[PDB]
């Protein structure tokens, strides 16, 4: 169960390690969608809209 | 005949106006024609305007 328990948390840590990658860079392009539209928004301000 | 010449050629100066201040914006959409932040609608709506 050490071995067991170790495969079981490296992997499970792995998954962590890309879990927090994975919604950390799904946080990133959501970043970047609300800065695009953030932006163009500004832009339309910036006639006037 | 008097007051609705001079009325007519005051509300001359309006028209010519708010008619430059309407051309004045033509001529943002002119600047503004270029990215997509002003719309054809708006540019050709504000010239028949």
């Amino acid at each position: 169960t050490d071995q067991q328990t170790l495969i079981l948390n490296t992997a499970t840590a792995y998954f962590n390690v890309l879990n927090a990658i994975d919604v950390l860079s799904y946080t990133q392009a959501q970043k970047e969608a609300i800065y695009r539209q953030l932006d163009q928004t500004t832009q339309r301000f910036n006639v006037g809209l | 005949y008097q007051a609705t010449y001079d009325s007519a050629k005051g509300d001359l100066a309006k028209a010519q106006a708010a008619a430059n201040i309407a051309q004045l914006t033509v001529n943002r959409y002119q600047k503004l024609l270029g990215t997509q932040y002003i719309s054809k609608q708006e540019y050709d709506q504000a010239l028949a305007d």
